[PDB]
């Protein structure tokens, strides 16, 4: 499936 | 050296003496690796993505070799779906986005024009797809699930939507749903000719 790996603490 | 975005920008890293594959991710503030052992003290932290928040272990001042470049910084360890190299280490190895040049000291946010509205969006090499905050675009759509750090969200998939980004015309699939930030993914980054360079 699609991965949309935005990330922030 | 230049890395195009037609495929996921995966690289081999060396960390704690071990080799691992990780994704070069301009959409992540931090570097997050799947469950592993690292030496030294750590502190519990929480991080967030699409899908929500997860608990991680924060290890500081960890040496990481990436594309033959040494970084020393913060590495988080936790239930990420994919090993991610975020801006904290991409900046150390001198990586930038190019199409003009965008450094990664800050989140790479840019104005896009879409379905006749203007919005701020994150240029995200760690995103396969483009995901925008809820908006009532006209046209046919179909439902889809997309995954990120904290799990999955349901989105509406619209095809062949014109988007202008940094003055470059694009046209393609836009996913619309409850994302915490508007994301420009590789499907559109490739169309405007963006690459990763160091």
């Amino acid at each position: 499936k699609a991965r949309v790996l935005a990330e922030a603490m | 050296p230049q890395i195009t975005l037609w495929k996921r920008p995966l690289v081999t890293i060396r960390i704690g003496g071990q080799l691992k594959e990780a994704l070069l991710n301009t959409g992540a503030d931090d570097t997050v690796l799947e469950e592993m052992n690292l030496p030294g003290k750590w502190k519990p932290k929480m991080i967030g993505g699409i899908g929500g928040f997860i608990k991680v272990r924060q290890y500081d001042q960890i040496p990481v070799e990436i594309l033959g470049h040494k970084a020393i910084g913060t590495v988080l360890v936790g239930p990420t779906p994919v090993n991610i190299i975020g801006r904290n280490l991409l900046t150390q190895i001198g990586m930038t986005l190019n199409f003009p040049q965008i450094t990664l000291w800050k989140r790479p946010l840019v104005t896009i024009r879409i379905g006749g509205q203007l919005k701020e969006a994150l240029l995200n090499t760690g995103a396969d797809d483009t995901v925008l905050e809820e908006m009532n675009l006209p046209g046919k759509w179909k439902p889809k699930m997309i995954g990120g750090i904290g799990g999955f969200i349901k989105v509406r998939q619209y095809d062949q939507i014109p988007v202008e980004i940094l003055g470059h015309k694009a046209i393609g699939t836009v996913l619309v749903g409850p994302t915490p930030v508007n994301i420009i993914g590789r499907n559109l980054l490739t169309q405007i000719g963006m690459t990763l360079n160091f």
